[PDB]
C-alpha cells in the first residue's frame, strides 16, 4: 500500500535501537569471517564501532544488524561499505563523544573504526530478499519518532486491548476467514502491524493510523480513536464508510 | 471500574474555525458540567478551555459509551457533525489522561499562556468547580494535583525561563512579517489590556518598541500597566475608538474576549493604508479564541490576518531545553502521576471503610441491648479496636471483605 | 527460620562411609533429641536408607545450623568433619522440599514406591517425638502425599537389583527374612527359581512366608548355622539388620569351594547397610563380594528415566512444592497471629476495669473476632500485624 | 583452567541460540552478512534456511551470539563451506532437526548445510578468541547446565549477594577493594562473577570442588562453597585449598 515507513527509515530506526551487530570481513586467505561487534551511529547513520582484531588489508566490509520485534519478527539491515580508522584527531573525539553518549563508556581510541556507508540492504524479516537503499537516502532518512516506546506500547496493547485488536481484524481488514488469534507486532509513525492466526495459516497485516503520528500521546490517542470507531461500528452505532485493508503477508 | 477520560480538540489536531465553535467561556463552565453529567455514563465532569485547547475531563462508567455520549454532546452544542469531531478528536484514558493534564499544567504542551495563566486557569477550573455538583471527587482531585504539579515544575525547574508564549510568539510573528529596521517605525496597537495583551506589550518592549496604543474598557487597567512598564509610552484609548486606533496603526493585536468578531471586512476595507515604510500592509495579529478578527478580513488586499494557529510559524526557539527542562518536568510528572493513581486506588476503600463501622455498630448495639458508663464502654472498645484497620493497602480491603461479608 | 537438608548420598559417598552414619529405626527419637539440643535447631528428622542417609532440620540461621549438624554427624559417626564436608549434600528451603519430594517419588533410583515406605515409618516413629516439629513433620506428610500421587500416576528396588545381579553368574541362600528378604525371595520366584535356603532368627516369619508362596520351596536353617549353609550354596544374600559384619576373612577361606558347576566362585550379595560381609572377604580367589554400591550395574540407561520423570513427575513435584510453600508460611501465621487476642484482651479488660471504677465487653470483642479468626490468606494476617 | 573447553562453549551456544549471521562473498568479492535461523545436528553441524542463491563461492561463516545475564556475550563463528545436500534421505534428516527445534514445517528446497572447517570461539566482544578444530567442535558436548544456568544465576543474584560478596574475599586474591559484584554464568566446572571496582571492573572464574552434572548438584555444590566460605571468614576451619589469582580486565 504501503502505509509503512520507507525502508531507509526502517534501517535508521534499526541502527538507533540496536547496539550489537556482525562485522563481515574478508580475511587473509580469501575466506569470509563474521565477528561480533558493538556500535553507535552518528547523525547520518554512519556506524562507528569498536573492533579488536587487526583490521585486515582489504577494507571492504559489512555490518549486519537485527531488531527483533515482540519475539515474532526480525527486521534486519546490512550496511555495505569500507571500514577504516578515522583520519583526523578531531573526528576521533566526535565519535568518542557519540560512543560516550550512547554507551556511557570510555574505550581505547585505537579500537574505534568507521564504516563509510556505500549502500544499505533492508529486510522485513528472515528469509526475505530485501531492498537496496542508496547511501544518501539512508543518510537523510530519520529514525521513527516512536521507536523508543514502540515495544512498550505494543506490550500494553497486547496485554490490555485484545478486544480492540480482535475487533480491528473484523472492521479494518477485509479477511476471508475466522481469526483464531492476534498480536500487535510493532507500531511506527504511520500505523501498526498485526499478526493474525487462522485455520488456514498465519498472516501479517498493516493497519494505518488515519493521520501520521508524532509522539507517544499522539499514537495512544490515534489508537483510542480507532478502537472507539471499531466498537461503534460493531455495535452498529456507525456506518463503515471507510475502505478495508486487503493486502496480507503470508508467514510460516 | 470507572475511567478518567479526556476528550478534546487541540491546536495540534484541529483548526481554529472548528475549535472556536467548541469554545466554552468561564461563565458557562458549570452549565456544561451539569449537561455532561446528565449523560448516562458520565459521573463527573470538567472543562479546560483555552485558545489552544478544548478539553473535557470526565469520570465515566463505560469508556466507550462515555466517549460516544460526550462526543454527541460536543456535536449538539457546537453544531459540528459528529464525524468531523471524530476526525479531529483527541482521546486519552486513565493514567494517560492524568499524564496529559499534568503536562498541560506544567507548560510542556507549548505554546504557554505566559505568566501563570494556564496554571491560574486550572486554578480557576477548581475555583468555579467549587460550587458545581458534577465536579466530583476524582476530577477535583485530578485538577488539584495538576495545580500542584504546575507549582513543582514552576519552582523546582527553569522550564518557565525560556518558554514560548502565545503573546511573545504573536509579537515575534508580527516582527517576522515586517520589513527591516530596529523596528520602531511600525505603529503598534493592542486591543485588550488583559493578561495576554499585557504580555504582548511586555514583549513589544522587549523587542525595543517604545510606543504602543492600548485600547481597553477599563482605563485604570491600562494606567496600572503604564505604572508597571514606565520605559514604554502607553497611550490609552477607549473601546469606541478601536477603528480610529486601527486606522493609525500598522499592526493591530487583538486580545479581548468577544463571541462575535471586532473587525469585519467592511470595517477594515476603508481604513487608510499602512505606511510604505513598513511594507504598506496592516497586520492583524489575533490571539483570541473565538477570533476577534473576521475571516473575511483577509480578503482585504492591503491587510493580513494571523490567528493562534499561525503562531506555529514561530516554533523556532533557541533551546537545548527541548528535553533538559522537559525531562526536569518529566520526572516530577512521572512521580506525581503514580502519586495520584495511588490516591484514586485509595478512593476505592470508602465503601468498605463505611460498611466496617456499620457492622461494628450493629455488634455494639445488639450487645448493649442484652446488657441493659456501659454505653461509653461499648464506644471505647469498638473505637479502640477500629483505630487499626481503618487507618490502613488494598489487601486490607480484600481481607475485611471476606472476613466481614 | 529456614528448612535445611544435610545428607550423604550413594552418588557421592561410598558404602564404607555411609554405614557409619547409618541410624536404625531405634535411635531415631534419640537422634532427633540430640539434634534439637543444638543451639540453632528447633525441629529435626532422620532418614536412613541403603543408598542415602539424610537429616532434615529447621534452623534460625543456615550457616550455624549446618555447622552444628555437621559436627554432630562427625561426633556420632567418628568421621573427620572436613571429610564429611567433602561428600556433603546440602540444600535449603524450597530446593529441600523439591529434593525430598523427588526422593519420595523415587526419581533418585536406585525404590518406587519402596523409598516411600521408609517415609511413613519416619512419620509414625516420630509421633511421640517433640523434636519432630510442625514444619518438618508437615513436610514429610506432604512428601507422603507427593509420593503416592507420583506413584499411582506414573511408570513409576534394591532387592530386585540384587536378584538380577546374578547376571554375573538353583542353589540359593538368603540370610534374613525381613521385608527386604521377602522381596528378594519374590524376585527369586519371578526369575524362575524354586529352591531357597532362608536363614532367619525366627521360624515364624519364614513359615509365614512359606504359606504365601506355595510354588517355591523354602528351607529353614538356624541363624547360628549360617556358616554351614554358606559353603552349601553358590550365592549368599545377606539381608540382616546387624551392626557388625557376619562373615569375615576367617570364616570364608576355609570353606569347601562351591561346585565348579557354575564357575566354582561364590557370590556374596550384601544388600544391607551397615554391611554384613565386611569388604575384606573379597580377598579370596574363589569368592567375591558385591555390596549395595555395585547395584548400579543393572541397566545404565537414562533415556526413558530422565525424559519421563522430567516431563511427567516434575509438574506434580513443583505444584506440590509451591503448595507446601503456601502451607508453610501460612501455617505459622495461625498460632502466632492469634496474638491479636492479647491486644483485644488488653482493650477488653482495661476499658471494662476503667468503666467499673462483663458480658458486654466479651460480646463485642468475641463477635468482632469471629470474622477474622474463622477465615492471599497471608495478607489476611500480615495486614493485622 | 577451571572453565569448560572452548569447543564445549561453542556447542553450548549452538544449542541455546537459533539466530545468527551468514557471511559470504558476493560478486566482486564484496562481503555480505545476512540474518539467518539455524538448527544444529548431533555433531554441531548447522543447517539453515536461505531463500536466495548461495553464489558460486561456497566459502562462508556463521556467527552466533549468546547474551549472558545482560553482561557478557560469548560468541562463535563457524567457518566452512555452504551447500544444498542432494540425498532426499539427509534432507529429511535435516528437516526433522528443524522440526524438532522450531516446531515448524520447512520448505525443503531452502535447507542449506555448512560443512564445518573450524570455529572461532570468544568469551565476549573485543576479544581475539581461540580457534577450535572441527573434529574437536564435533566431539564436544553442550554444557549440561545450559538450559537452567540463567535461572540459577538470577536466583543467586537475587537471594545470595552475601555469599558472592564473601566469595570475592575468601576464594579469589582480590588485591584491591570490592564495591559491587554479580554472577554472569554457571557451568559444569564452576561459575563466573563480575566484580565492580573503582580501580576497574573484572571477571573471575570460581571452580566447583567437583564437576557438576545437573541443577541439584550445582545448587548443592554452591551451598557447600558458601558454607565453607562462611566457616573460613569467621575462622573455624583452615583454608586448605588454593586461591584464584587470574583476573580479567573489562570495561
Amino acid at each position: 500500500s504501503t502505509h509503512k515507513p520507507f525502508p531507509a527509515e526502517v534501517s535508521r530506526s534499526i541502527m538507533e535501537l540496536s547496539s550489537v551487530g556482525t562485522l563481515s570481513t574478508l580475511t587473509h586467505d580469501g575466506w569470509p569471517l563474521g565477528v561480533g561487534v558493538r556500535f553507535a551511529v552518528d547523525k547520518d547513520g554512519t556506524p562507528v564501532l569498536c573492533l579488536n582484531r587487526s583490521v585486515s588489508p582489504d577494507k571492504r566490509s559489512a555490518l549486519h544488524v537485527q531488531l527483533e520485534q515482540c519475539g515474532l519478527r526480525t527486521p534486519q539491515c546490512t550496511i555495505q561499505g569500507s571500514i577504516g580508522r578515522p583520519g583526523d584527531d578531531t573526528v576521533l573525539k566526535r565519535l568518542s563523544a557519540t560512543w560516550r553518549e550512547k554507551f556511557g563508556e570510555e574505550v581505547k581510541e585505537d579500537s574505534l573504526y568507521v564504516v563509510a556507508v556505500d549502500r544499505v540492504l533492508q529486510m522485513e524479516d528472515f528469509m526475505e530478499d530485501g531492498i537496496w537503499v542508496a547511501s544518501s537516502d539512508y543518510k537523510n532518512a530519520s529514525p521513527d519518532p516512536l521507536r523508543d516506546i514502540a515495544e512498550d506500547i505494543v506490550n500494553q496493547i497486547n496485554a490490555n486491548n485484545m478486544e480492540d485488536i480482535f475487533r480491528f481484524c473484523n472492521v479494518y481488514v477485509d479477511l476471508d476467514f475466522v481469526v483464531s488469534e492476534t498480536k500487535m507486532i510493532w507500531m511506527d509513525r504511520l500505523g501498526f502491524d498485526l499478526r493474525v492466526w487462522s485455520p488456514r495459516g498465519v498472516y501479517d497485516v498493516r493497519i494505518p493510523f488515519p493521520m501520521e503520528v508524532t509522539d507517544e500521546k499522539g499514537a495512544k490517542s490515534s489508537f483510542n480513536g480507532m478502537s472507539q470507531l471499531a466498537w461503534e461500528v460493531e455495535k452498529s452505532y456507525c456506518p463503515a464508510d471507510f475502505n478495508k485493508v486487503k493486502l496480507l503477508k503470508q508467514v510460516v | 471500574r470507572s475511567s478518567i477520560v479526556v476528550i478534546g480538540l487541540s491546536i495540534h489536531t484541529a483548526p481554529v474555525e472548528m475549535r472556536e465553535k467548541l469554545a466554552i467561556p468561564e461563565a458557562e463552565w458549570p452549565r456544561a458540567i451539569a449537561e455532561l453529567c446528565g449523560l448516562n455514563h458520565i459521573e463527573e465532569a470538567a472543562v479546560l478551555s483555552t485558545c489552544n485547547r478544548m478539553e473535557i475531563y470526565v469520570l465515566a462508567l463505560s469508556q466507550h459509551r462515555g466517549v460516544k455520549e460526550v462526543t454527541e454532546w460536543m456535536s449538539k452544542t457546537s453544531g459540528i457533525p459528529v464525524s468531523e469531531i471524530c476526525q479531529h478528536r483527541f482521546l486519552l484514558y486513565n493514567k494517560d489522561a492524568t499524564q496529559h493534564i499534568f503536562e498541560v499544567s506544567a507548560g510542556l504542551d507549548s505554546l504557554v499562556l505566559g505568566e501563570g495563566q494556564i496554571l491560574a486557569q486550572v486554578k480557576q477550573v477548581v475555583k468555579v468547580g467549587q460550587g458545581v455538583n458534577g465536579f466530583g471527587r476524582n476530577i477535583s482531585g485530578l485538577f488539584k494535583h495538576a495545580i500542584t504539579v504546575g507549582k513543582r515544575v514552576r519552582t523546582e525547574t527553569n522550564i518557565a525561563s525560556g518558554a514560548v508564549s502565545v503573546s511573545s510568539a504573536a509579537v515575534e510573528l508580527a516582527l517576522m512579517k515586517l520589513p527591516q529596521s530596529s523596528n520602531v517605525s511600525a505603529r503598534m496597537c493592542v486591543i485588550g489590556a488583559g493578561k495576554m495583551g499585557k504580555l504582548v506589550i511586555k514583549h513589544l518592549m522587549a523587542k525595543g518598541c517604545t510606543k504602543v496604543v492600548v485600547v481597553n474598557r477599563s482605563e485604570e487597567r491600562v494606567s496600572a500597566i503604564r505604572e508597571e512598564m514606565p520605559g514604554i509610552e502607553i497611550i490609552y484609548r477607549p473601546l469606541d475608538e478601536m477603528l480610529a486606533c486601527a486606522s493609525e496603526a500598522d499592526v493591530v493585536f487583538t486580545s479581548t474576549a468577544s463571541e462575535t468578531p471586532l473587525f469585519l471586512k467592511e470595517h477594515v476595507e476603508n481604513l487608510p493604508q499602512a505606511s510604505p515604510e513598513v511594507g504598506g500592509l496592516r497586520h492583524f495579529v489575533d490571539i483570541s479564541v473565538p477570533r476577534n478578527v473576521g475571516s473575511c478580513v483577509g480578503e482585504v488586499e492591503t491587510a493580513r490576518v494571523y490567528n493562534v494557529d499561525d503562531l506555529k510559524e514561530v516554533v523556532a526557539a533557541n533551546k537545548e531545553d527541548r528535553m533538559r527542562k522537559a525531562m526536569e518536568a518529566q520526572t516530577i510528572i512521572t512521580e506525581e502521576s503514580t502519586q495520584f493513581e495511588a490516591w484514586r486506588d485509595s478512593l476505592e476503600t470508602v465503601p468498605t471503610i463505611k460498611k466496617l463501622r456499620a457492622y461494628a455498630e450493629r455488634i455494639r448495639v445488639a450487645e448493649l441491648e442484652k446488657c441493659m458508663a456501659v454505653d461509653d464502654l461499648s464506644r471505647g472498645i469498638v473505637n479502640r479496636f477500629l483505630h487499626g484497620p481503618m487507618q490502613h493497602t488494598l489487601e486490607n480491603m480484600h481481607a475485611l471483605n471476606r472476613m466481614y461479608g
